[PDB]
């Protein structure tokens, strides 16, 4: 567990999952706010 | 041809003359470092301005630096 | 043997940006700007290999090489220098009943052969002259 | 007539003048004063 | 059987004796030609080796120059032949200036400053005069039909 | 080809061209007086950007030219 | 004992997570740890280059079979997404009912930022992407008819991944093979050679012949897809394959007897094109597969094991030696046995030589139901097989540098033919050069001289067909030889292997399928750029190979390895010699090559084959015929090709094509963007780096890792990198767009 | 005492023989195979062994394969065309690593690389800053 926490803690892995994450959120964002090109 | 200068922050370290492809530096007797000995360059006329020598030493700066020039037959390296 | 036929050449250093001629000079003595091939019986280089039959493969022929008799006195020309600094240390490191410098060299190389005595510490020779 | 000289003069200049130039600056740079 | 040996039995020279290299039809061939046959004058060296090359130039210009379907094409095609060796002599006295130098001693050597302007000279004559036997024979075609 | 290929691959082959003009027959009779070498690493560089520049400015040239004066000229 | 036996280490290497957290494990040099940026990518670099992980050639060897074991899985998993994709996310059943009318989908887009305008009206109440890789078509040959199929076969190659990677870990961790069994090539070989190859096209022939014939006749026929027996049926209702093929009724019977003739009924050789899918028939396919079958499970027995009777490679190969050759092929066997770079080499090679086959082959005889049709499938299969194979051939030759400066050994290589070789390679590399000058300036001067001619206004000066005309008189003699072959030196065939050789004209559906490809000066041309293409390709890359250890400029280039910058800027400057370089050098003349011969045939067939041809004899092929008088000028290629047939691409916007559009641009700007890698230094971008590592200083912060700019050996490969996907990209988009409006 | 060699194309040109050679000599105790610069592989001689190159490089490249097969009695000499030749290497009978008491210092600068003079000072001078 250990180790394998270290290998998840590597900086490739942590990348993917951070832009993962954000990628969605900002799909999510625009998939409920859709068409915006200003604060309305 | 090619000239090739040693400064004084040698080391005697030997690594230069033992990577020249073509023997244009030898080890001489010195009092200015601990190693008792420092570089010369007695046959530049072979040099071929490879710069082995130059990545082989250890100083913070070359202490052994090869200023290319005039071009010969030996030189330019050719058999032909 | 001249020790400085190579010296000898047409190269003139220039000012800046050259090495010099160094220890053997830069180029050497004869020019390599010669000829082509020349018909049967006929020579184009000077001092050239006759092509016999086949001309056209003349340069293919040899004529320069190194007698291994001759080898060896080229050895000790180029080197008498060094021996000399050699016997002179030895000698002046008080011989064991010296005699002359060149005496002592023969006895010294009649042993040891001489390229070993171009490589031995004057204190292996000291040492090795103990006798 | 002038009007020969386009037909006179362009070949000189397109051939002639530019192979024997060429040939000077050859002789010049192959020569050793 | 080994067919390819180290030339002139030197180890170490850069050529090989191969079947090509060295074989009694290529000696042979190459001994009798003009350029290296013995007892051929620098003139006439060239005048062969001239009347050799200007025969099979006057082709290529004859039947695919630019004016080839006219009835004047087998003369255009002589003088550009003409104009072509122009081109060649001048290129071989450029170079006997450079190779050769400006004065000479040792003679009848091919390679020698005297030696290569007959060879020249040869050869202008020879290649003129081998286009223009081509050009008689090239006028009249025959077809060898009994 | 200048810019991208460097000069080492260049002089091998050019050595391999020597030893075919002296060993073959005929042509041995014509020899050089400069040795043939591969142009230098600078060289290259100022070779390739001219050739660059050139095409660069000449293909733009006929474009504005032929552009504007097939159409309104 | 027995010569070939089974040698295996339990337990070799323990299974933990405890390596995975200690990045460059495997070096010795990286394992210290990072100091600079170079570090990261070096791990990077050296991950699968075993032979510098270990001295061991055991270990080697382990790692490689357990490597590979892993790329099986993941190509099991890529299939079975495919038809699971096919199987959810298809049109397929439409597409089986009506396969001319219904464009093949088998992806669809999320409905996320106007993205949905990617998915097309294909058709069958159905909106996707147009897929191109021909699944389609192969599923109704093997027979699927149903979807429900397609996912259970996604579920086996699912299963299938598990085991692999299974196999993987248990061969490498809990049961590693000794060096001595991996050294047993002869048996290896019987066994690849019998039971992978021979005993594989005989089960799928049994497939084709017991499922996949009687299906698709009962296709072809009219029959509806739901009213078509399912598979099992016909295994065992034998009476139901007797009304199909009316000699399944005799049985077996035949087979044991030398009555092989009863079985003509599905083991035919017709040859040509079936009329109704425009497809080769499937019964020859299947007398095809069963014939190779014989012949490879024939071949396997040629190698002794450990029954005397076979041959030994050693033998066989030391045996073959000549007058003009020395000691021959002596130490040929040693060397394929110990190296795993020069048994790559071959093996590489020939794999990319057979993609290149493929794709010529599989277009003059279209193996699949619908798709000469098809032509997007067409172009896109012809392509992409003809790039594998590109790269894989380069490939050979780089693992074959890397064998000449990693494993030969002088001592064990006297007189052979491979010292031989090294020894007049000044010769070979000379004789290529000239070989090369010469083509490239008589085939390319072709071109010039005709666009000089044309602009001039002198096109009666001009190498045409319709000028001074350079006619493919060999070329054109062999298609008359294939023409007349059915009846006379093949006497039992009954039609030509392909119609391109001659014949008649195939349609399907209203449009031509294959049509005979007629030969004139452009095809000399364009054929003879061909060899000039593929000759200098040649040239860098054995030139690398046979001056890797050594040459006239820099004599020690062994030590320096395969892989090194320079030796320096002496000798006149040393720069790009090592035998990498050449690899590096040979890619750029590998695009070249292939680009061209995929926008001959791209053009090529737009112009005289593809098309319409009307109920009485009309032909109308897309482009007009236009390739014979414009493609023997420069200015043709960039007018008649390029800038008319971009027409979709720029065009695209607005339109289920769109995606092509952006791509087509996109590729561009990566093209270009390489050019900064391949144009500068490593020199110029360190220093940059100084001045911006001084704000991050000047501001109190700054990497331990110390950043550094990119090693020259790694820019000239980002360079190369980014240059072919540009350069493939945009053709692909070019292409793939094109095609679509076409069919 | 030639080494045995078949030959190749990658021998000696006509430089050789016009302007310069050269040759390398050592003893040997057994009969091995080696790779020669040129290309190719050969087979040493029981004893004196002597073998000729166009540079001085390719005869070094090889002295240093013999290291390996722990010869060090290597001799490189320069014959030029009239038959005249140079001993170069070892110099003094002693490897140039190995420190050797006799030999004097040769294009030294006694400072640090730093404090070479600046290229302005030396204007219109002929000399270099690196020679000044
Ligand atoms: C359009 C760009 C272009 C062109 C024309 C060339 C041209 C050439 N490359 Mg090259 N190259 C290029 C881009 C290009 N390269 C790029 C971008 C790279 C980077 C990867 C390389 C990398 C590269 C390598 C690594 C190699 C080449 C080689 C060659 C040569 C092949 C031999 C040949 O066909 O000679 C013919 C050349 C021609 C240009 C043909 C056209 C010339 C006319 C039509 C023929 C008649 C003209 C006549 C001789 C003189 C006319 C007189 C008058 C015009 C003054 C040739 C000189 C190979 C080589 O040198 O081996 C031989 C080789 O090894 N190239
Ligand atoms: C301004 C320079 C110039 C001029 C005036 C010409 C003129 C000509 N060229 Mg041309 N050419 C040039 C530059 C030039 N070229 C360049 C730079 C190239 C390289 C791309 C070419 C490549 C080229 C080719 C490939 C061909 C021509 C051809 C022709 C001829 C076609 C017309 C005709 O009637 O042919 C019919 C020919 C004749 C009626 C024969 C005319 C008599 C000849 C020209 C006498 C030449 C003798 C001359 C003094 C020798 C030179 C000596 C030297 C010291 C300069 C014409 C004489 C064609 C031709 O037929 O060549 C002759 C041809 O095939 N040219
Ligand atoms: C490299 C390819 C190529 C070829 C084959 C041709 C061919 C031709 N051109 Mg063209 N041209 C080209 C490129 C080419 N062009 C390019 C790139 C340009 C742009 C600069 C031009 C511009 C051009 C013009 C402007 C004109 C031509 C013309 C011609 C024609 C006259 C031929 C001539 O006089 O040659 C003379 C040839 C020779 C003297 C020698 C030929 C070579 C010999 C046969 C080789 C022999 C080798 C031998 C077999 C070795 C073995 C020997 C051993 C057995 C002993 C001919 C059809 C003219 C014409 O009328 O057009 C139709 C013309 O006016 N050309
Ligand atoms: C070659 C293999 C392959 C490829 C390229 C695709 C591609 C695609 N599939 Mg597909 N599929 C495949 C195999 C494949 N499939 C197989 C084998 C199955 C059977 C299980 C399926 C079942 C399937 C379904 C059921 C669906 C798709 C869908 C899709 C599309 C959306 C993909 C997606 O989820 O995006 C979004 C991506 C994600 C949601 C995944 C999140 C990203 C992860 C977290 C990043 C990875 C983390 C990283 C590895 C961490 C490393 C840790 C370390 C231990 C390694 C896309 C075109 C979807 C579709 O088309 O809908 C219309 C859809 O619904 N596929
Ligand atoms: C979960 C099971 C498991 C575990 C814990 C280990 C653990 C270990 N293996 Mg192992 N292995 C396994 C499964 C496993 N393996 C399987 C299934 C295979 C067959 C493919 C192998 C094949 C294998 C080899 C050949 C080697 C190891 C090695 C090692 C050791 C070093 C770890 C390492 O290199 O990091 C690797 C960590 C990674 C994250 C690499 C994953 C790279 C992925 C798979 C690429 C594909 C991703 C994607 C699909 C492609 C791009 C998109 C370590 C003890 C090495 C060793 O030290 O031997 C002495 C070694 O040489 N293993
Ligand atoms: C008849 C026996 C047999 C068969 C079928 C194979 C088949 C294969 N070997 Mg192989 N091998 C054999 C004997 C055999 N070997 C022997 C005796 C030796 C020792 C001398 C080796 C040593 C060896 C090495 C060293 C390597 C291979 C590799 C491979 C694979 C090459 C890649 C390929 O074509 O993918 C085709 C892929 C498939 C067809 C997928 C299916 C693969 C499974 C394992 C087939 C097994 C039979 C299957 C269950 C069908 C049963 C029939 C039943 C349904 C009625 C291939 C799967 C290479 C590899 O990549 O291995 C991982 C490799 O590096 N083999
Ligand atoms: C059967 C196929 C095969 C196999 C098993 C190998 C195996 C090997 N090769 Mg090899 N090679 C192959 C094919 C193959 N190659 C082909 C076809 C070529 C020609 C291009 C080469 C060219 C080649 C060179 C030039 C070199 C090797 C090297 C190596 C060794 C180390 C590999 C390495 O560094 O891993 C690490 C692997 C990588 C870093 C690859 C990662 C993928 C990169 C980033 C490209 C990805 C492109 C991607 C598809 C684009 C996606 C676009 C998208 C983002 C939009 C290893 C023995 C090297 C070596 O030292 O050998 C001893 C070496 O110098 N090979
Ligand atoms: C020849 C002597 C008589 C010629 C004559 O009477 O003209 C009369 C004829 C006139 O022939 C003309 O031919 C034209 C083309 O067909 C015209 O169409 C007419 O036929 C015609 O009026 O001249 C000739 O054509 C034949 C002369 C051929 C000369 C042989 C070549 C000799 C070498 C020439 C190169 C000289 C350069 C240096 C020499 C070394
Ligand atoms: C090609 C004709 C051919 O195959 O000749 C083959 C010729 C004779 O081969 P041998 O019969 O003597 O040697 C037999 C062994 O190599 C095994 O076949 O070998 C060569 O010397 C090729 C020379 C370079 C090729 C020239 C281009
Ligand atoms: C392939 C081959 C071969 C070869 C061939 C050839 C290569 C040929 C050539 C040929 C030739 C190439 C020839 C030539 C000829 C020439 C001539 C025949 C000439 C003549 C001339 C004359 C006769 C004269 C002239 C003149 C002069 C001199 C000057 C003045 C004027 C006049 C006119 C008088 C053979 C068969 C062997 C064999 C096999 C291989
Ligand atoms: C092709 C190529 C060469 C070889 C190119 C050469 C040798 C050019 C040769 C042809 C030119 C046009 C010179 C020919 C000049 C004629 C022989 C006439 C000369 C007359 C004199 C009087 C000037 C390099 O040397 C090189 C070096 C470094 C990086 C890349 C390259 C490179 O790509
Ligand atoms: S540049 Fe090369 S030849 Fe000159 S001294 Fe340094 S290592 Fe020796």
């Amino acid at each position: 567990m250990n180790d394998f926490q270290k290998y998840l803690s590597t900086a490739p892995v942590l990348l993917t999952l951070w832009m993962t994450f954000t990628a969605g959120f900002i799909i999510e964002v625009n998939r409920f706010f859709p068409d915006m090109l200003g604060l309305y | 041809s090619h000239t090739v200068k040693i400064y004084d922050t040698c080391i005697g370290c030997t690594q230069c003359v033992r990577a020249c492809p073509t023997d244009v530096l030898e080890m001489v007797p010195w009092d200015g470092c601990k190693s008792g000995q420092i570089a010369s360059s007695p046959r530049v006329e072979d040099c071929v301005g490879c710069k082995r020598c130059e990545t082989a030493c250890p100083t913070d700066f070359l202490s052994v630096r090869v200023y290319l020039g005039a071009e010969t037959t030996r030189s330019l390296g050719l058999a032909y | 043997v001249d020790l400085d036929y190579g010296m000898k050449n047409s190269y003139v250093p220039a000012t800046g940006g050259d090495g010099g001629q160094g220890q053997f000079g830069a180029q050497s003595p004869n020019d390599w700007r010669v000829a082509g091939t020349s018909p049967v019986g006929e020579t184009s280089y000077a001092g050239a290999a006759d092509g016999g039959e086949e001309p056209w493969f003349a340069e293919a022929i040899s004529t320069v090489s190194l007698d291994l008799q001759k080898a060896d006195e080229t050895l000790k020309a180029f080197t008498k220098d060094a021996a000399a600094f050699k016997i002179e240390e030895f000698a002046a490191e008080k011989p064991y009943g010296f005699t002359s410098s060149d005496a002592a060299m023969e006895e010294l190389v009649g042993k040891l052969g001489y390229s070993k005595f171009l490589e031995m510490s004057t204190k292996q020779l000291m040492k090795t002259w103990g006798t | 007539a002038a009007s020969f000289l386009p037909s006179i003069l362009v070949p000189l200049v397109g051939l002639i003048f530019p192979a024997f130039s060429m040939a000077l600056f050859f002789l010049y740079v192959q020569t050793d004063d | 059987a080994n067919f390819i040996k180290p030339y002139n039995d030197d180890p170490f020279v850069g050529h090989l004796a191969t079947p090509i290299t060295s074989s009694s039809l290529t000696r042979a061939l190459l001994k009798n030609l003009p350029a290296y046959r013995f007892g051929l004058t620098p003139l006439l060296r060239g005048l062969e080796i001239g009347l050799a090359h200007g025969y099979f130039l006057i082709g290529p210009f004859a039947q695919l120059g630019p004016l080839r379907n006219s009835d004047i094409g087998l003369l255009a095609g002589f003088l550009s032949t003409i104009g072509l060796i122009l081109i060649l002599t001048l290129g071989l006295t450029i170079y006997g200036a450079a190779a050769f130098g400006q004065e000479k001693s040792n003679g009848s050597e091919l390679q020698t400053k005297k030696s290569w302007d007959q060879f020249k000279g040869g050869f202008f004559v020879g290649a003129c005069g081998s286009a223009g036997f081509a050009f008689i024979c090239l006028s009249s075609i025959p077809t060898f039909a009994l | 080809m200048f810019l991208i290929s460097w000069r080492g691959y260049w002089q091998e082959l050019i050595e391999t061209l020597v030893w075919a003009h002296e060993r073959t027959p005929l042509a041995n009779l014509i020899r050089w007086r400069d040795k043939p070498v591969a142009l230098s690493i600078v060289q290259a560089r100022l070779v390739g950007l001219v050739h660059f520049s050139v095409g660069y400015i000449l293909t733009y040239a006929a474009f504005v030219i032929a552009s504007t004066s097939g159409k309104f000229a | 004992s027995k010569n070939v036996q089974v040698f295996v280490e339990k337990d070799a290497v323990e299974t933990s997570f405890a390596k995975w957290a200690q990045p460059g494990h495997f070096s010795r040099t990286l394992a210290k740890g990072p100091k600079t940026t170079t570090w990261i990518w070096n791990l990077h670099a050296d991950a699968h280059d075993f032979d510098s992980q270990t001295s061991s050639l055991e270990e080697v060897s382990r790692k490689i079979f357990s490597a590979h074991f892993g790329q099986l899985a993941i190509i099991f998993l890529w299939i079975s997404g495919m038809h699971f994709h096919g199987a959810y996310f298809s049109n397929y059943s439409a597409w089986l009912t009506d396969p001319i009318s219904i464009k093949q989908s088998s992806q669809v887009v999320w409905p996320i930022v106007g993205q949905e305008i990617l998915n097309a009206d294909v058709g069958g109440n159905f909106q996707g992407i147009q897929t191109t890789s021909g699944w389609f078509q192969m599923w109704r040959a093997e027979g699927i008819t149903s979807e429900v199929e397609l996912y259970w076969t996604a579920i086996g190659g699912l299963a299938m991944s598990a085991i692999m990677l299974f196999a993987g870990w248990f061969h490498y961790h809990k049961a590693a093979p000794k060096l001595e069994w991996f050294q047993n090539a002869e048996s290896m070989m019987n066994h690849h050679l019998a039971g992978l190859l021979g005993l594989g096209c005989l089960s799928w022939s049994g497939h084709q012949i017991h499922i996949a014939l009687p299906i698709n006749k009962l296709l072809d026929a009219g029959v509806s897809p739901q009213e078509i027996p399912l598979p099992h049926e016909f295994l065992i209702n034998r009476d139901l394959m007797a009304q199909l093929y009316p000699s399944f009724s005799k049985g077996l019977a035949p087979f044991f007897g030398g009555n092989w003739g009863e079985y003509s009924d599905f083991l035919t050789f017709k040859g040509g094109l079936n009329p109704v899918t425009g497809g080769l028939w499937l019964s020859d396919i299947a007398h095809h597969h069963l014939a190779l079958s014989v012949l490879f499970i024939i071949a396997g027995h040629m190698y002794r094991t450990n029954w005397g009777i076979g041959h030994n490679m050693k033998e066989i190969l030391e045996a073959h030696k000549g007058p003009f050759t020395g000691e021959g092929h002596k130490g040929l066997y040693e060397i394929l046995t110990t190296s795993w770079h020069a048994q790559l080499a071959i093996n590489l090679a020939m794999m990319g030589s057979l993609s290149i086959i493929v794709a010529h082959h599989m277009y003059a005889m279209p193996p699949y139901p619908y798709l000469a049709t098809d032509y997007a499938t067409q172009l896109s299969l012809f392509t992409h097989h003809m790039w594998i194979g590109g790269f894989c051939v380069v490939g050979g030759a780089a693992h074959g540098a890397i064998f000449m400066v990693r494993d030969y050994t002088p001592a064990n290589n006297y007189n052979n033919l491979l010292d031989r070789v090294l020894r007049h390679r000044d010769a070979i590399i000379s004789h290529l050069n000239w070989v090369c000058i010469f083509l490239g300036c008589h085939a390319f001067g072709f071109y010039i001289h005709n666009d000089t001619m044309r602009a001039l206004g002198r096109p009666q000066d001009m190498f045409s067909d319709k000028a001074i005309q350079l006619q493919p008189i060999f070329a054109q003699w062999i298609q008359n030889i294939h023409l007349l072959a059915p009846g006379t030196t093949a006497p039992n065939a009954l039609a030509t292997t392909s119609y391109a050789f001659g014949g008649d004209v195939i349609e399907v559906g209203g449009k031509i399928a294959m049509m005979p490809i007629k030969l004139g000066t452009a095809d000399f041309m364009v054929h003879h750029i061909h060899a000039f293409t593929i000759h200098v390709t040649v040239l860098i890359l054995l030139k690398g190979v046979l001056y890797a250890r050594s040459s006239k400029l820099i004599p020690d280039k062994a030590n320096l390895g395969f892989r090194f910058p320079c030796d320096g800027p002496g000798r006149g400057g040393t720069c790009q010699s090592s035998s990498w370089d050449h690899v590096f050098l040979g890619l750029f003349w590998m695009y070249n090559s292939i680009s061209v011969v995929i926008f001959h045939f791209s053009w090529k067939m737009q112009s005289d084959v593809w098309g319409t041809i009307t109920p009485d004899g009309a032909i109308s092929h897309i482009t007009g015929g236009n390739f014979a008088q414009s493609s023997i000028t420069i200015n043709g290629w960039l007018r008649d090709f390029l800038w008319s047939q971009a027409s979709q691409v720029i065009q695209s916007y607005g339109s289920a094509s769109s995606a092509y559009g952006l791509i087509f641009l996109g590729a561009h700007f990566i093209w270009a963007f390489s050019l900064m890698f391949l144009f500068s230094g490593r020199g110029y971008w360190q220093e940059l780096i100084e001045s911006i590592v001084w704000a991050h200083n000047k501001l109190n912060f700054a990497p331990t890792i110390q950043p550094r700019a990119l090693s020259i050996t790694q820019g000239r490969a980002v360079g190369l990198a980014h240059y072919l996907l540009g350069g493939i990209g945009t053709t692909w988009a070019f292409f793939l767009a094109r095609a679509i409006s076409i069919t | 005492p030639f080494p045995t060699f078949g030959g190749s194309t990658g021998g000696w040109l006509r430089a050789a023989e016009v302007e310069e050679k050269y040759a390398i000599t050592w003893t040997s105790t057994k009969e091995q195979i080696f790779e020669m610069p040129t290309g190719g592989a050969a087979i040493m001689r029981n004893g004196e062994n002597l073998l000729y190159l166009a540079r001085k490089e390719q005869c070094l490249a090889l002295s240093t394969q013999l290291r390996t097969f722990k010869i060090n009695d290597y001799k490189i000499y320069r014959i030029f065309p009239s038959g005249e030749v140079q001993y170069l290497h070892p110099k003094d009978g002693v490897f140039p690593e190995k420190v050797n008491p006799g030999r004097t210092s040769v294009n030294s600068r006694g400072f640090s690389i730093g404090k070479n003079p600046n290229p302005a000072s030396i204007k219109f001078s002929g000399i270099t800053t690196y020679e000044s």
